[PDB]
RNA sequence: GGCCAGAACCAGCCCUACUGCAUUAUCCUGUCGGGGAUCAAAAUCCGGCGGGCAACGAAGUGCAAGAAUCUUGGGUCUUGG
RNA sequence: UUAGGGAUAUGUGGCGUCAAAACUUAUGGGCUCAUUCUCGAUACGUGAAAAGGGUGUUGGUGGAUAAAUCCACCGGCCCCGAAAAUGGAUGACGCUUAAGCCCAAUUAGUGAUUGCCCAUUAUUCCUUUGGUAAGGGCGGAAACAAAUGGAGAAAGUGUAGCCCUUCCGAUGUA
RNA sequence: AUCGAAUCGCCACCUACAAGACUGGAGCUUGCUCCCUCGAAGGCGCCAAGUAUAUUCAUGAUCACAAGACA
């Protein structure tokens, strides 16, 4: 399945005024389901970092960043999440994926599964494609083997939806109720 | 272009063309295979006569909604089909109350003779002759919605 | 059950031959109890007549001791004022399956009671069921596709034999005899099956070549 | 429940795309009464006279993703005694 | 049997819009996903496939991980894996399934005629063989009954009883 | 016939098909240098430098207004003829 | 949020059976095994639980040492803490390649942006009723026996409402 | 014997059995190669008992429970 998060580059600034005739222009990296959430995250970051509110600023661009050609790569994702008891916890993880958006979506799913963290309590600090020899975790390093192979065992193979049946003869493919 | 009041007006689908072999879905000869000859004027019913020698279907009129027009066709241009008019199937009204008229038997005999010859002349004529003798039935496990006709 | 003399005389008078309704026989060996029960309950509500055999080989997830303790907790429930007319705790695997299916049905309506009465359950495959026709399975409810193989499971017959089921050995002996008889008959008739296979092979050399061409086009030759 | 619309499950129709093929087809519930009453061709075809009766309807739309169809019967609802019973889905009005 | 998921392994797509199509594994992303490409198929460009949607085949061409399209084409052509696969019975079954799916009413009638003719000639061959060496129920029963019938019909009372009640027919 | 049923056509609705415009570059190539891993490689990776449309069944990104008339879609026992 | 009926959409809530809907969806990702109040699964509703612990498993963070180790420290789910009186309640069954939990889809790296099911809600159609209702017509238009197109037409609060067209509202204790 | 019914696949090739971390068979290299019957069909049935040279079908008049049902 394609990733549920998209790579957005949000470029914006504060609205020029008499105190600030030439405001600084900020570029922002976000992974969001849509550009509305992308702009919301951009303005949250501008408010909590540069003391600029969305009501006193404007957005020069909210474009998407196209993914590179699909290649099996190792992606280092530096990410952070908030919990009430633990405060802010920052971690760095390695993922095997074909795209930056895919790796970041995998990271979001992993954080939700293992730490019960939702999208709005997670800040992605960085995502980058690292070489094979810089991978630290063995769970990711095990896919660097030049001759890597394995059989598919314990596979629940379902029939095509048009050919699925309720009652099938015991040792034949004949369907009794379908 | 053709005026709705004119007898030459049809909205019949493309599949129910003259010469097409059609499965009869309802009526006495259900499941049989017939040959579509013409459509009666004023957007009337189709006229099918799968040669009565083959399947027993006489020259009959059938609604196009009770027939599956297949992609298999037979060249009808050699068959007259002109004597089959709407007045052939009209009957006198009874007053305060198998046998076939000689005109209807003659029309069937002449049409079927030219219809059988058109099948023989056609390539795969012996296969299509036996195709019309076959009977269509819905079997256990059949999925006509997935089929191509 | 046993036919009335009126029914027998009426059948003779009408002269109709023997009749058997459309009954689906399900080999319940290595099937998940709840999933098979849900599928069978829906099919029974959809007007099907269903016989289920080998109910002693149904599977439940978890340890046999855990499921035994679950059944003992079930057995703990009884009407204190009058245990007779309280819950009735059946120990046979077919009775367990029938209770499970009944709990998936509206058992307090006439429609639900007809659906429940449309079901027949057995231990093993009885003689009146052996030769009726090919048994069927429920792919949605088979253990080898429903259970992680590393997890333990229990067999319904083994679980039931330790809560008060007396006929485990009887069913085992009858099933052993049935399999021996069926294996003997299958060792026989092998000549007939091979003769039919050879006849099908030899027909290809005597039927018309264009018919063989159609058979090869559609994958039957 | 709303008895004006009925749910019909046809054999080998297990997808919504399959159930869309039958939209508009005629539907029949065949049963019998206790006495022989009037029928079509009561005089033309006396062989048709029987305790056999039929209620007709049409397929209106599919129901769900699993090939069910909604059916509306002519003028009146189908009896609740027909639930779990056989229904005939005819191949007409043909569109092919 | 079970063929390993390796770089170069030929797979068939189980379900989806690419079903019944044959591709070659060119890279392994993780435990769940692989990269599949087939230069000889129009719709089989380099794409990501979940490992639940592939069926490993017995053929495995010699390529490296993340191989180029030209290298994949050369390896496929040299190994002749597609030509070898086309000769199997499951590939022919897939093609026959497609033909049956696209078949018309006339084609269905033709197939029915072919199957009926094969059944008729199988019946004739079986009857010929069974007349010589009995395998059917009726022929085995006749073989069993023949000796007893010959013994019990050779008696004079039997013979006279036959003659007398045959002369009346 | 003021009954029952089926097909035709009208009008109005209600569903579906059929898609163009703008974007892309953290991208696409080639080639050098590194770096990597191998039996040797290749690749993942990082720099230069030269190109450039990953290209319309490219992209799951913005917005789409495409007369179901051409080109007899479907439905209306959900309307009236 | 409520005139009385249809169609089509939704909302909250759902799609293993009961029970409509994934005939147990995906060609999505992880986590979890729980032996007698029997793991868990509905907010509100501690409408059941802590302090404290676990060499259960799987994730982080900072050290250390060198074939990879081991040291403290934080999550996640599970377990221990955790005892009441009729037999009993995730809702019943059951579920554990979940039918549990966290996240994410909508037919799945194929080619875009509405899976499906349920309201006295929305949109629309028909009818009623009542308006702080809005308009038209109302000087018989000419003609026109039967045997063999027709009727009616009231200057009007309220009627079988003078007729026609239009719009909007309609639940309710005292 | 009322009684008219609803129901619309036959089999004497399915109607034995087991397994999915497998269940065509080898090899050793243990995930590849090789061989095979090539690992994705229970058999029939569907209108000439069989694939051709046939042959009766109407007026049951265009839908109606198939107006019939020992396959
Ligand atoms: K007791
Ligand atoms: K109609
Ligand atoms: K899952
Ligand atoms: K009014
Ligand atoms: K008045
Ligand atoms: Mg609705
Ligand atoms: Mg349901
Ligand atoms: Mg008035
Ligand atoms: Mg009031
Ligand atoms: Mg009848």
């Amino acid at each position: 399945v394609k990733p549920h998060l998209r790579h957005y580059q949000v470029v914006g600034r504060e609205s020029p005024s008499e105190k600030n005739p030439e405001p600084t222009v900020y570029k922002f990296e976000v992974f969001a389901p849509n550009f509305v959430v992308a702009k919301s995250r951009f303005w949250r970051m501008m408010r909590v970092k540069n003391k600029v509110k969305a009501t006193h600023g404007d957005v020069l661009s909210c474009k998407v960043v196209k993914d590179a050609k699909l290649v099996a790569r190792n992606y280092l994702v530096d990410i952070a999440y908030y919990s009430q008891r633990c405060g802010y916890t920052r971690m760095v993880k390695e993922f095997r994926d074909v795209s930056k958006t895919g790796a970041v979506s995998q990271a979001y799913h992993d954080l939700a599964s293992r730490h019960r963290a939702r999208y709005h309590n997670i800040e992605v600090l960085n995502v980058k494609s690292i070489p094979d020899h810089e991978v630290k975790h063995l769970s990711i390093a095990q896919y660097h083997a030049p001759n890597l192979s394995f059989p598919l065992l314990q596979r629940r193979t379902k029939a095509t939806r048009k050919d699925r049946a309720i009652f099938v003869k015991k040792n034949t493919k004949r369907a009794v109720v379908a | 272009k053709v005026s709705r009041k004119s007898p030459e007006y049809t909205t019949l689908r493309k599949s129910c063309a003259p010469g097409a072999i059609a499965i009869i879905l309802a009526g006495r000869f259900r499941g049989r295979r017939a040959v579509i000859l013409k459509q009666l004027p004023h957007n009337g019913p189709l006229v099918v006569s799968g040669p009565m020698k083959y399947n027993g279907v006489p020259i009959r009129r059938i609604d196009s909604r009770y027939v599956i027009a297949t992609s298999t066709t037979v060249d009808i241009s050699s068959v007259d089909t002109a004597p089959i008019t709407a007045e052939v199937f009209q009957r006198p009204k009874a007053e305060k109350p198998t046998l076939v008229s000689d005109a209807r038997a003659q029309l069937q005999k002449k049409i079927d003779a030219a219809l059988i010859a058109a099948i023989k002349k056609d390539a795969q004529g012996k296969e299509k002759a036996g195709y019309l003798r076959s009977v269509f039935t819905v079997k256990p496990g059949d999925a006509p919605h997935r089929w191509n006709w | 059950a046993f036919p009335s003399r009126k029914d027998a005389f009426r059948a003779q008078r009408k002269g109709a031959k023997k009749h058997r309704p459309e009954i689906i026989v399900i080999d319940l060996k290595d099937h998940v109890l709840g999933r098979a029960a849900a599928v069978v309950a829906k099919q029974l509500l959809l007007g099907k007549k269903i016989t289920v055999v080998r109910c002693e080989q149904l599977n439940i997830a978890g340890t046999e001791i855990r499921n035994k303790i679950k059944y003992l907790q079930y057995l703990r429930k009884r009407k204190l004022t009058n245990p007779t007319k309280g819950p009735f705790h059946h120990r046979a695997p077919s009775d367990v399956f029938v209770r499970t299916v009944r709990s998936m049905l509206p058992r307090y309506t006439k429609r639900g009671m007809k659906a429940l009465n449309s079901l027949v359950a057995y231990e093993g495959i009885p003689p009146n069921v052996v030769r009726t026709g090919g048994r069927v399975v429920i792919p949605r409810a088979q253990r080898h596709v429903c259970y992680r193989s590393e997890r333990p499971y229990t067999v319904l017959g083994n679980m039931c034999k330790h809560v008060g089921w007396k006929y485990s050995d009887v069913v085992a002996n009858l099933e052993k005899a049935r399999v021996e008889k069926a294996s003997r008959h299958h060792e026989k008739q092998a000549k007939l099956r091979d003769a039919w296979k050879s006849a099908r092979k030899e027909a290809l050399a005597k039927m018309p070549k264009h018919n063989v061409e159609v058979l090869k086009k559609f994958g039957y030759a | 429940q709303t008895k004006q619309t009925a749910l019909v499950r046809v054999e080998n129709v297990n997808t919504r795309e399959d159930a869309t093929w039958y939209v508009g087809k005629r539907v029949c519930y065949v049963y019998h009464g206790k006495k022989v009453k009037r029928c079509v061709r009561w005089s033309k075809a006396p062989a048709r006279r029987s305790t056999t009766r039929a209620l007709w309807g049409r397929v209106t739309r599919p129901h769900g993703n699993a090939g069910m169809m909604r059916v509306k019967f002519n003028g009146a609802s189908v009896p609740a005694s027909a639930i779990g019973r056989r229904i005939r889905v005819y191949l007409y009005p043909s569109q092919i | 049997k079970s063929h390993y998921i390796c770089a170069g392994r030929l797979v068939r797509i189980l379900r989806g819009p690419r079903q019944d199509r044959v591709g070659v594994i060119v890279d392994i992303v993780d435990a769940n996903r692989v990269l599949v490409e087939n230069p000889e198929d129009a719709k089989m460009w380099r794409h990501v496939q979940n490992l639940k949607n592939v069926e490993p085949l017995k053929y495995c061409v010699s390529v490296s991980r993340n191989c180029s399209a030209k290298a994949l084409k050369d390896a496929l052509a040299s190994s002749k894996a597609l030509e070898k696969y086309a000769k199997t019975r499951t590939a022919a079954r897939v093609e026959a399934k497609k033909a049956c799916a696209v078949s018309t009413d006339f084609e269905r009638y033709q197939l029915r005629v072919a199957r009926r003719s094969r059944a008729h000639w199988a019946r004739k061959v079986f009857d010929e063989k069974d007349a010589k060496t009995p395998v059917s129920w009726h022929k085995v029963a006749l073989k069993k009954m023949l000796k007893k019938a010959a013994k019990m019909d050779s008696t004079e009372g039997a013979k006279r009883r036959m003659q007398k009640a045959i002369a009346a027919r």
